[PDB]
RNA sequence: AUCGAGAGGA
């Protein structure tokens, strides 16, 4: 079993206003990228920015891509909860999930939390270590 | 990314607590006690580091090169002062538990310098 | 014994020392120590022996 | 600590219920013998002493 | 039911003190009040002081 | 100046003569006591607070001051005469002095009419003393005078005689007070959580306990405090602003020391927004009130309540004056902030088994909890006594008030019994303080009275407790534990090991604030960042810049002997920059010697001035005193780096430490009294030190040397005990040499004949008949005649067969007019030695005589009469009984071999060497290889060296001029082969043995178990009154309990008869009348043949059962339930 | 011992032989072992009995 | 004698 903080590296909240002029300076790349282009509507997205730092490494250990997790995350959560991100070749693996449709900023923790902890990326539930070795017996 | 500190009012000296102004669509930092705002110079309200990529030179404090069971040793001088002899003792706490790595500290008095090789 | 322990940990000291599948780094440490000291034991047991 | 109190009113022991209604942040106590009612506000930490503590300190008001 | 006297022996004692059992003297409680509560119930008796 | 390493081996060792001459083996037994009748009993009778009672006329009814005169008996004419320990051993007396108190009582009823009266030296109770302290008889007194007291010089004292009995007080672990603990329950809704039991120093109240908790896993860590006296938790928030600190700022300026810090500052962030709501004092102050006093209260009392729990109720060691909310702020956040870092991983857990954590609970404190209780509940009766005269407007008499039962009942009851508490709470109390003092053996008594006890309960299964903690080390001994249900959980002090007495930590305070230390009130919360907080015995009490020269300051008063005394412990942890001082009592140290840069203080002139310490009167104290010895408490060593001997300070190849700061005085010294004892147990595998430890304690010698004089109920003598010819140094302190427990025995290791296999060993039957082990067994028999009333007396005398009607078929020739056999009569066993007679309500008198304890078969040694504290007759009959070793006595050597005697041979049978020497034991030589006992042999060895060269051998455990090389080359020089082995000659042949066999002198011990007080049969004796089965004991002749275990296992043997036997035949056979119809047993009258149901109203079918009496009283106990068992034969 | 050693003599080797006899440490850390045999031995009988 | 407690033994 892998949850998504076994991978997860740090999380964050910021305020984004405007998708295209992000608050990070590294991110805008690929983030304006994914908005000129009406997909998904910029109105509709709320103000609250919920950014997810990956660490490569993890990833790679369960051969994992973030199209896999974004995948999990628009099934479990549907369309209520948009999620974008990059392609897995910048040194940084990131992922924003801001919501798009107690405050947002409240909101968006018990969220995040919920993320974390219970949303199974892979394997099976209740099922926490694995060992695979060759019996000499 | 680095954390977020907690920010007090100045009329009651309670937290502020964030909110959102629609109509300058600009973070804000308000208390819930009083009738107090700010605007923001963060726009980060939460960061959670999962990998706790702490740098523990910060948690060490010079003094401790005055402990008497402390280990000390001479092949590490030290880079601020060249004093030649040094304690060293490892990370012993929660997330560095992991790593055995060993952190110097130079005994001369009032330099203090910390490391690890 | 002693003296490939002291080789261990400044392997350890140094960062030089990665874990095996299933242990952490401290508990590789200590199995790595634990089987050099029953290796010693175990010698020195047959030399008694013999 | 108890949910059921003697009223002031009438002095019958446990006489006394105590409602939260927390969706209105307003806590209601009512004797079931006399009948008296009495309406405070209440936070989510408020107990049903508090309640029946803010009966108490409206009836020593309002007497004086 | 008030058992016999050997599943409550009343032991004598180095002289002659007969100490009784454990048994012997809860009879004698329930007993007590039972003949008390008896006349509070056949008489006038508040009805918190019955209970 | 310096001592060399060839001096120090004896240089370290004159240091340690010099402490057992300042202090002994009981000196924490002592001090303790000492320390209670000098301060605790005034404490507790100044604290108590004035009763002041009125109708008006008033009376306060101050306490002011105690005396405690010498114990003092009073006759029945009532004059006060000394009464000496061993006269209150024979009576039967208490060893008690009388405690007077000064009370004043002031009238004051109007006008300013006021005038005292004052009652000097009161009587107000009788206080237990313990032998040899201050307040003994026996102070001071010289080897003369205690022997013309009938009183042995070695006897440590130590312990309280109750009633004729002496009663030890144990020792009692607990886990220390005013220190914040942060630990985490694996199974609970809290990650963390943090508790400080919290006492005020001097002894007014019980500890309180504040806990300041971590909610489980907004889902954030929420911070609740549990107050005192307050029905439902509290946040943290809410109990900060009861206290003043309104503003969020303010509280985490008390909290957070560092706001820099994010990760702190996030974690509280939880409690402020779950406290929000309440933002002045006056709603906390309110909100805390409402939980607790009652459900209905007015605002200004509730008000109050939550003031009086704030100041007074938490945390009283910060302060329970008022004005002190920012002391009490500071201490609650510094509560949280330990429950932050605990929670953020940057500090550890607590331990609980740490002996840094934890105190010894000795007999002056353990005294102070009762008479807080016992003074506490005379007060109240005074108040009862007073207040019906004043209710009645008559005047009352003081004296008449006091009923000083109280106090001497309270304290005899609790060390009679054990029970620690009142008496009424006989269930909530805690047993097993207090326990009869053990007199088997010298080490016995000395290991009793330096006995600690860790009341975790015996039926706890977690092991953790149990272990030895690597903090036991110069504290406890590694090896002295009972090896049954008890083990690890009964601990034995070290020898050098001293228990702190308490002290006061005012002049402590007053130098820190000449020196740069600033108080807490007085400082802001943003200083405290770099700062170093200062606790003086756990009260935060201010903080300072620069704690290395404090530490350097402090360190160097107490070693002058300055405002801080020797037993006050000073730890600075520099990681955290906390600086902990502690003055109170129960902390177990130990003294270490003090190193300069590299090198230790203690000088060539130090033990020049220990040698003639006789004549310049240069004691161990003046060592303390010199800077060149310290006591270092168990949390203390945390901070401390010892070497092990001074060749640790020794400029080495490559330097281990460099930087020594304290070193062992002896290694040794890690062991206790009975560990002490083993020669060479670092060659044995560590349990059989154990398995010794607790042996020798049953091991026989002379137990004391006024043996003579006292009447125990058992006791064993040797008759030639012998000093080991292989012994420790440190036997000089247990005076071992001249209290031994065993005998030099020549021991063959050998397989002989095949009678010492299995743990078991051959004596020589002529070295028994030489006097070899014998011993002499003492067994003393109480009597008194009670003349309680009219109805019935008892009286000593000669009873008859014409007037006494239960006697007995045995013979009362023995006795005298008087009643009482004479010393010198031979008497076997069911004999009668008293003869005593109890007047009737075989006509007007009954006999009630004393028989001996039976199979016995002793002779009287001495008879002694006297009258007990009532004053009625009292006799006491020491019977005399010789031992004479035998097939089946237990014997054991220093090592863990025990084995009981599997024969004996005559000396013409035991094998012999060339010089006709035969072995006075042989031991099998399969006791030795899994056992690893290679002290034995090594001892063994040692022991031939010792015997051939006039020695007496150096087994201290850990001494490198002391191997088996050397022994074996010294052992060569006398014309033996050098590993102790000899041929030696079959004696029942005089053909050579093809194997040369190992033999010896070993110390050997006696042990109390003898077979013939063990063996026991029976065939139809007597059965219990409630079941009817056989008896339990051998001294009730009872029976044998054939088990469920005997049972099952009798069902796999598939023995259904004999299982029948034992089980219904052999114990209880019995037969009821079962009515056939309901099955109840019925009425039968068999010598009238009348057998009826009285239920069913039947008379003709009625059947006999034959039944166990266990399984009918069983059936009518489930009638006495209601329950209907019915036996339906059909 | 130093802090954070995690040598074999620190951490409860015993390079001594019972003839040879062991050292204070050594003495301590083998009585520690032993201990956990007696509690061993002293605990399992009332669990393994029911 | 009963109850409890404690200390021990295997
Ligand atoms: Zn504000
Ligand atoms: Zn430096
Ligand atoms: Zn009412
Ligand atoms: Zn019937």
């Amino acid at each position: 079993h892998t949850t998504l903080r076994k991978v997860t590296a740090n999380t964050a909240i910021y305020y984004d206003p405007n998708p295209q002029s992000t608050v990070v300076a590294e991110d805008q790349e690929w983030v304006n990228v994914y908005y000129e282009m009406p997909d998904f509507d910029v109105a509709r997205i709320s103000p609250w920015l919920l950014r997810v730092e990956l660490d490569r490494k993890h990833m790679t250990d369960r051969k994992l891509t973030m199209e896999q997790i974004a995948e999990k995350i628009n099934a479990g959560f549907g369309d209520d909860l948009n999620c974008i991100f990059n392609d897995d070749n910048a040194e940084k693996l990131v992922l924003r999930i801001r919501i798009m449709n107690m405050d947002d900023d409240v909101f968006l923790r018990c969220i995040e939390s919920n993320m974390l902890t219970d949303m199974t990326l892979q394997g099976i539930e209740q099922i926490s270590k694995v060992y695979m070795h060759l019996p000499q017996t | 990314p680095g954390f977020v500190g907690i920010r007090f009012c100045q009329e009651c000296n309670n937290m502020l607590y964030p909110k959102e102004d629609k109509e300058n669509r600009i973070l804000l930092y308000a208390c819930r006690n009083c009738d107090y705002q700010q605007e923001a110079d963060n726009s980060c309200i939460y960061v959670n580091k999962i990998t706790h990529e702490v740098d523990e030179l910060t948690q060490i404090i010079a003094d401790v090169s005055q402990d008497p069971t402390l280990p000390r040793t001479e092949d590490h001088p030290c880079q601020k002062c060249g004093h030649k002899e040094a304690v060293f003792f490892q990370s012993h706490s929660a997330r560095a538990e992991d790593a055995m790595r060993l952190y110097y500290v130079c005994t001369a008095p009032h330099c203090g310098h910390r490391w690890t090789e | 014994a002693k003296q490939d322990v002291i080789e261990v940990i400044e392997k350890a000291h140094n960062n030089e020392l990665e874990p095996t599948p299933g242990n952490t780094l401290r508990q590789t440490f200590e199995n790595q120590v634990n089987r050099i000291l029953n290796d010693a034991r175990d010698k020195t047991g047959s030399s008694a022996q013999k | 600590l108890e949910t059921q109190f003697t009223c002031p009113f009438c002095n019958h022991e446990k006489s006394c219920d105590v409602k939260m209604d927390r969706a209105r942040n307003t806590g209601v106590i009512s004797c079931t013998v006399c009948l008296e009612e009495f309406q405070t506000p209440i936070t989510y930490l408020s107990e049903p002493v508090d309640v029946y503590s803010d009966w108490i300190d409206a009836c020593e008001a309002a007497n004086q | 039911p008030v058992p016999p006297l050997s599943v409550r022996p009343a032991v004598v004692m180095q002289g002659s003190a007969r100490n009784q059992d454990d048994l012997t003297h809860k009879l004698a409680d329930i007993v007590k009040i039972n003949n008390q509560l008896r006349r509070n119930e056949q008489n006038g008796a508040a009805a918190h002081v019955i209970a | 100046d310096e001592i060399t390493p060839d001096l120090w081996q004896e240089a370290c060792w004159i240091v340690i003569s010099s402490y057992f001459d300042e202090k002994g083996l009981v000196r924490q037994q002592l001090d303790s006591f000492d320390e209670f009748i000098q301060m605790s009993v005034q404490r507790i009778v100044e604290d108590a607070p004035p009763i002041d009672l009125q109708a008006p006329p008033r009376y306060l009814l101050k306490f002011e001051q105690i005396y405690l005169s010498k114990p003092t008996h009073w006759e029945r004419d009532g004059a006060p005469s000394p009464m000496m320990p061993n006269e209150a051993r024979l009576r039967n007396l208490t060893y008690s002095a009388p405690l007077y108190v000064d009370i004043t009582k002031t009238v004051i009823k109007e006008g300013e009419e006021q005038l005292q009266t004052q009652h000097q030296k009161t009587f107000i109770g009788k206080i237990p003393i313990m032998l040899r302290s201050t307040y003994c008889l026996l102070n001071g007194l010289t080897d003369r005078d205690l022997c013309e007291l009938n009183e042995c010089p070695l006897d440590p004292g130590g312990y309280f005689i109750i009633n004729g009995s002496e009663k030890v007080l144990i020792a009692q672990e607990k886990m220390a007070t005013n220190t914040v603990y942060v630990f985490a329950k694996k199974d609970s809704k809290y990650a963390y959580t943090g508790e400080c039991r919290s006492c005020l120093e001097n002894s007014s109240r019980p500890t309180s306990t504040i806990w300041v908790s971590m909610l489980a896993r907004a889902i954030g860590q929420r911070i609740v405090a549990t107050l005192p006296y307050i029905k439902q938790e509290v946040p943290i928030i809410i109990v900060f602003r009861a206290l003043g600190f309104v503003s969020d700022r303010d509280i985490l300026e008390h909290i957070i020391y560092d706001f820099e810090d994010p990760e702190m500052m996030e974690m509280v962030k939880p409690s402020l927004d779950e406290a929000f709501v309440i933002q002045e004092q006056n709603v906390a102050l309110n909100f805390i009130g409402s939980r607790g006093a009652k459900p209905g209260v007015t605002k200004e009392k509730r008000i109050k309540y939550a003031k009086e729990v704030l100041q007074k109720e938490m945390l009283p060691h910060v302060g329970v004056s008022d004005f002190c909310e920012t002391k009490k702020a500071y201490f609650l956040g510094y509560m949280v902030h330990r429950l932050l870092l605990a929670a953020l991983g940057r500090r550890e857990l607590d331990d609980r088994d740490h002996y840094g954590n934890k105190r010894l609970d000795l007999a002056g404190p353990l005294l102070a909890f009762l008479f807080r209780g016992m003074f506490k509940n005379l007060l109240k009766e005074v108040r009862i006594y007073a207040q019906k005269f004043i209710d009645r407007g008559k005047d009352f008499n003081l004296e008449l008030a006091i009923k000083t039962r109280i106090i001497s009942d309270g304290l005899k009851y609790s060390l009679a019994t054990g029970n620690w508490g009142d008496q009424k709470k006989a269930h909530q109390a805690r047993a097993g303080v207090s326990q009869v003092l053990n007199r088997l053996t010298f080490a016995s008594t000395l290991s009793h009275l330096r006995r600690l006890n860790s009341p975790i309960g015996r039926d706890g299964k977690l092991a953790k407790p149990r272990q030895l903690h690597n903090t036991l080390w110069g504290m406890v001994c590694p090896a002295e534990t009972p090896e049954g249900h008890a083990v690890g959980l009964v601990k034995n002090l070290a020898l050098m090991a001293y228990i702190s007495v308490g002290s006061q930590p005012s002049p402590i305070l007053e130098f820190l604030e000449e020196w740069s230390m600033e108080n807490l009130e007085e400082i802001s919360p943003a200083a405290i960042a770099d700062a170093t907080k200062i606790f003086v015995n756990g009260c935060w009490v201010g903080i300072h810049k620069d704690p290395e020269q404090l530490m350097n300051t402090l360190r160097k008063l107490r070693r002058q002997m300055d405002i801080i005394v020797s037993e006050v412990s000073m730890i600075r942890d520099i990681r955290e920059r906390e600086i902990r001082i502690y003055t109170d009592a129960g902390r177990i140290c130990r003294p270490l010697l003090i190193v300069e840069k590299q090198k230790l203080l203690l000088k060539k002139r130090h033990i020049d001035q220990l040698k003639e310490r006789e004549y310049n009167n240069y004691s161990w104290q003046d060592l303390v005193a010199s800077g060149v010895v310290e006591y270092i408490d168990t949390l203390e060593e945390e901070t401390v780096m010892l070497a092990m001997t001074p060749d640790d300070l020794q400029e080495k190849e490559v330097a281990y430490c460099s930087t020594y700061t304290h070193c062992e005085i002896h290694p040794s010294m890690i062991l206790g009294v009975c560990a002490s004892i083993i020669p060479f147990p670092d060659h044995n595998q560590s349990p059989r030190n154990t398995y010794q430890s607790a042996m020798g304690k049953q091991a026989m010698g002379v137990y004391i040397t006024n043996f003579h004089v006292r009447m125990d109920t058992l006791a064993h003598v040797l008759y030639y005990p012998q000093k080991p010819l292989v012994t420790t140094r440190s036997m000089e302190y247990l005076r071992f040499r001249e209290l031994p427990a065993g005998i030099n025995s020549i021991v063959a290791i050998a397989s002989y004949t095949g009678y010492n296999q299995e743990d078991s060993v051959i004596m020589n039957r002529s070295a028994v008949d030489r006097g070899f082990f014998r011993s002499v067994f003492y067994r003393s028999y109480k009597e008194q005649e009670s003349k309680k009333g009219f109805d019935q007396e008892e009286v000593f005398e000669k009873p008859t067969r014409e007037t006494c009607q239960g006697m007995r078929h045995a013979i009362y020739d023995k006795l005298d007019d008087d009643g009482l056999i004479a010393p010198g009569v031979r008497v076997s066993g069911d004999d009668v030695i008293i003869g005593k007679t109890v007047t009737l309500p075989r006509y007007t008198k009954r006999d009630c005589s004393t028989f001996l304890r039976t199979s016995e078969t002793g002779i009287v040694d001495q008879v002694m009469v006297t009258l007990n504290q009532e004053g009625y007759k009292f006799c006491k009959i020491r019977v005399r009984s010789v031992r004479i070793p035998q097939i089946g006595d237990k014997f054991a050597s220093r090592h863990g071999q025990k084995g009981t005697c599997g024969i004996q041979y005559r000396q013409e049978d035991m094998p012999f060497t060339c010089e006709g020497i035969t072995p006075d034991i042989i031991i099998n030589p399969h006791a030795i290889p899994s056992r690893m006992t290679i002290g034995h042999l090594i001892e063994c060895l040692q022991g031939k060296v010792s015997a051939n060269k006039g020695e007496i051998g150096d087994a201290t455990p850990f001494n490198d001029a002391v191997n088996v090389q050397k022994i074996s080359n010294l052992l060569s020089d006398y014309g033996y082969h050098l590993r102790g082995n000899e041929v030696l000659y079959n004696g029942f042949t005089g053909r050579k043995i093809t194997s040369q066999i190992f033999i010896g002198p070993t110390y050997y011990q006696r042990l109390k178990h003898m077979v013939d007080d063990k063996i026991h049969s029976r065939a139809r004796g007597p059965i219990q009154i409630l079941n009817r089965q056989p008896m339990e004991g051998r001294s009730r002749d009872g029976g044998l309990r054939f088990g469920e275990m005997e049972r099952d296992c009798q069902i796999a043997h598939g023995a259904a008869q004999f299982l029948r036997e034992r089980l219904f035949e052999a114990s209880d056979p019995y037969q009821v009348h079962v009515c056939n119809l309901c099955g109840i047993m019925a009425i039968a009258n068999t010598r009238t043949h009348t057998y009826e149901c009285r239920g069913c109203r039947n008379k003709t079918q009625i059947s006999l059962v034959r039944m166990p009496y266990a399984c009918k009283l069983l059936f009518q106990e489930l009638m006495s339930m209601s329950i209907a068992p019915r036996m339906m034969s059909v | 011992f130093i802090k954070d050693d995690y040598g074999p003599e620190s951490r409860g080797f015993v390079e001594n032989s019972y003839l040879a006899g062991l050292t204070p440490t050594e003495f301590f850390f083998h009585a520690m072992g032993g201990r956990e045999g007696l509690i061993d031995t002293a605990v399992k009988t009332a669990e393994t009995g029911y």
